[PDB]
């Protein structure tokens, strides 16, 4: 239904035939990244949830796969699956857990 | 002796337009384009990814999640490269 | 023959059908060829270091 | 003739390419769905009247 991500389309009649006009989604303006497949927080491996692990040079981020929006590594949106000791590739960086401020005050 | 005969009685056949070499070169860019880029080249423009990451979103797509790519990763490779090499010995040896 | 070519002449426009069908699929092995390879319009290639 | 223009990709282990914008892409494509309902009278055609 179109070149790129297929959004959605409309029909035209024509004679003797259909022309369809299809909406598409094309990623444009990309930006290179350093990426990790996971992070090792506390000897375990933090894997995104939905994303993917991207860094800027100096700080990680995890952000959607078709679009950069980067957000900071954190419990909710990584899940745990491991040591750090199997993973090639894997990368240290702290994982940020939202109840520590809540207990801490 | 087949294609002079069919040339003298008036049969031609046209070469096609494009050549063996210039199909080998578009898979060839196929090939570039999926192993470097993932599916992301024949939606728009090629972005390349790491190719265990590329294989850990494909083992998304069928419902596993990726660390078992992650943890698993030179089983698969070694499991990829004897399929490829069966491949190649499977149509050699089998003449149908 | 040219006497062959006279009296083949009277039977109308079937040789120009035949050309023009044989023509008709000709082109499309090439399209056919074109829908199925020419699917990228950037030739890539894969780094050195494979 | 030329195939396509060449572009090679920047692969390595660890670069990946996010894109940070997008277009909203509209593109016709038309496909013929019907042709012309002919009848022919056969003993007309062949012999008239
Ligand atoms: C990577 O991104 C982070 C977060 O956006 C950047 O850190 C911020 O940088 C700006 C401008 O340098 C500062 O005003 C902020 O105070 C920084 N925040 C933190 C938490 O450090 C970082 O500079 C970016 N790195 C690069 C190389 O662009
Ligand atoms: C990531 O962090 C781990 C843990 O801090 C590092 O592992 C330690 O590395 C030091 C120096 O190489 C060793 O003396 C320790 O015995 C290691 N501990 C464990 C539990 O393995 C690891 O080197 C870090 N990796 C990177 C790339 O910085
Ligand atoms: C990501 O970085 C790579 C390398 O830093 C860029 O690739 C270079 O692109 C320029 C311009 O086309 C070429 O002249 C170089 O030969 C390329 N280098 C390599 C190693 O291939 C790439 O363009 C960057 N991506 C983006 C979106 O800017
Ligand atoms: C994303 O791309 C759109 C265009 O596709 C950008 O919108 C343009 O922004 C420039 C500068 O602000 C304006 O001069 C143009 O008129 C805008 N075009 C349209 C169609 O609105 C947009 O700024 C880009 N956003 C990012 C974050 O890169
Ligand atoms: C990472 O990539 C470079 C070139 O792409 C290659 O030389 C190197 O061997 C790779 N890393 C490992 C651990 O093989």
């Amino acid at each position: 239904c179109g070149k790129g991500y297929h959004l959605m389309s409309f029909p035209q009649s024509a004679p003797h035939g259909v022309v369809f006009l299809h909406v598409t989604y094309v990623p444009a303006q990309e930006k290179n990244f350093t990426t990790a497949p996971a992070i090792c927080h506390d000897g375990k491996a933090h894997f995104p949830r939905e994303g993917v692990f991207v860094s800027n040079g100096t700080h990680w981020f995890v952000t959607q796969r078709n679009f950069y929006e980067p957000q900071i590594i954190t419990t909710d949106n990584t899940f745990v699956s491991g040591n750090c000791d199997v993973v090639i590739g894997i990368v240290n960086n702290t994982v940020y857990d939202p109840l520590q401020p809540e207990l801490d005050s | 002796d087949l294609i002079c005969a069919q040339k003298f009685n008036g049969l031609t056949v046209l070469p096609p337009l494009l050549t063996d070499e210039m199909i080998a070169q578009y898979t060839s860019a196929l090939l570039a384009g999926t192993i470097t880029s993932g599916w992301t080249f024949g939606a728009g423009p090629a972005l390349q990814i790491p190719f265990p990451m590329q294989m850990a979103y494909r083992f998304n797509g069928i419902g596993v999640t990726q660390n078992v790519l992650y943890e698993n990763q030179k089983l698969i490779a070694n499991q990829f490269n004897s399929a490829i090499g069966k491949i190649q010995d499977s149509l050699s040896s089998t003449p149908s | 023959s040219t006497e062959c070519s006279n009296l083949l002449l009277q039977y109308g426009s079937f040789c120009t059908q035949l050309k023009r069908a044989l023509t008709g699929i000709a082109v499309e092995q090439d399209k056919n060829t074109q829908e199925v390879f020419a699917q990228v319009k950037q030739i890539y290639k894969t780094p050195p270091i494979k | 003739m030329s195939l396509g223009a060449e572009n090679s990709v920047a692969y390595s282990n660890n670069s990946i390419a996010i894109p940070t914008n997008f277009t909203i892409s509209v593109t016709t494509e038309i496909l013929p769905v019907s042709m012309t309902k002919t009848s022919v009278d056969c003993t007309m055609y062949i012999c008239g009247d």
